[PDB]
């Protein structure tokens, strides 16, 4: 049991997770990247994986727990706030997802992708909407 | 909503 | 005549040669970006464009000058260093292609794409072939 | 590798 063999036994987990989600079998998913976090537990991506799983089930409580121990273990990983402010926004928390869009925007910078500025643009339009009434 | 593809 | 207005003048010409890229009017596109250069010389995004449709005409030395000029102007934004490991490629310079594709890596980290990995490889793999003739 | 879409 060394170092090496413990990252490959939990990345090839986390690539039967990805593969699950491919297949949209998101229950499946859910366990592989379940499995790789308790071979590893010191990867966000596994974390942040299983939250998107969580979300595609509409288990949003769930995904939120997952994003932030993602964004607790390595801050610097945005799809972890990229999953928190998908899973604040389904929840009606559109503040808080405001703040985790704007986090990737801060990380990314001019390296921002055209999808993550449409999501920060969505949480700011619902954020004006919820002062208006 | 963007949803995201996993790593 | 706003710093704004300024910045929506060269982001339109940069739109144009967006759509112009995407209709495979590569000549087009070269002078929006450098349009949009003139309009607005600081933003490193204009050169990783233009970087683009100078390889996509083959024109890789140019395509190389822009990808620097994206680097100089500024050093973490990666696009800049994908469109410098594309041209060299594309050069048969496979080493450089490595290195600029590996920055890539070195600035995204934990958040590099699979995209990114594959151009990576890509590099690895011709430098690897390169050395075993 | 190929030219990425461009921005
Ligand atoms: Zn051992
Ligand atoms: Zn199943
Ligand atoms: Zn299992
Ligand atoms: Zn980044
Ligand atoms: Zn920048
Ligand atoms: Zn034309
Ligand atoms: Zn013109
Ligand atoms: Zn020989
Ligand atoms: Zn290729």
């Amino acid at each position: 049991g060394s170092m090496a063999e413990t990252k490959a036994k939990a990345e090839d987990l986390k690539m039967q997770g990805n593969k699950a989600m491919a297949n949209k079998d998101y229950e499946l998913a859910i366990n592989k990247y379940t499995e790789a976090i308790k071979v590893l537990p010191t990867n966000a991506i596994y974390y942040a994986n299983r939250a998107a799983a969580h979300s595609s089930l509409k288990e949003y409580d769930q995904a939120v727990k997952d994003a932030e121990s993602a964004i607790s273990i390595d801050p610097s990983y945005f799809r972890g706030y990229s999953r928190l402010g998908f899973a604040k926004y389904a929840q009606g928390k559109p503040e808080e997802a405001l703040e985790a869009y704007k986090k990737v925007l801060d990380i990314e910078g001019d390296n921002a992708t055209e999808a993550m500025k449409r999501d920060y643009e969505s949480a700011k339009k619902k954020v004006e909407q919820s002062l208006n009434l | 909503p963007t949803v995201e593809e996993v790593d």
